[PDB]
């Protein structure tokens, strides 16, 4: 998967 | 992001107009 998922908040 | 935000958004819309054009 992504290195560096986004996140909410 | 944003491309990738749209380009999720987009590739449903069509089975929502698309799909929905069949009384759906």
């Amino acid at each position: 998967g992504p290195s560096q998922p986004t996140y909410p908040g | 992001p944003v491309e990738d935000l749209i380009r999720f958004y987009n590739d449903l819309q069509q089975y929502l107009n698309v799909v929905t054009r069949h009384r759906y």
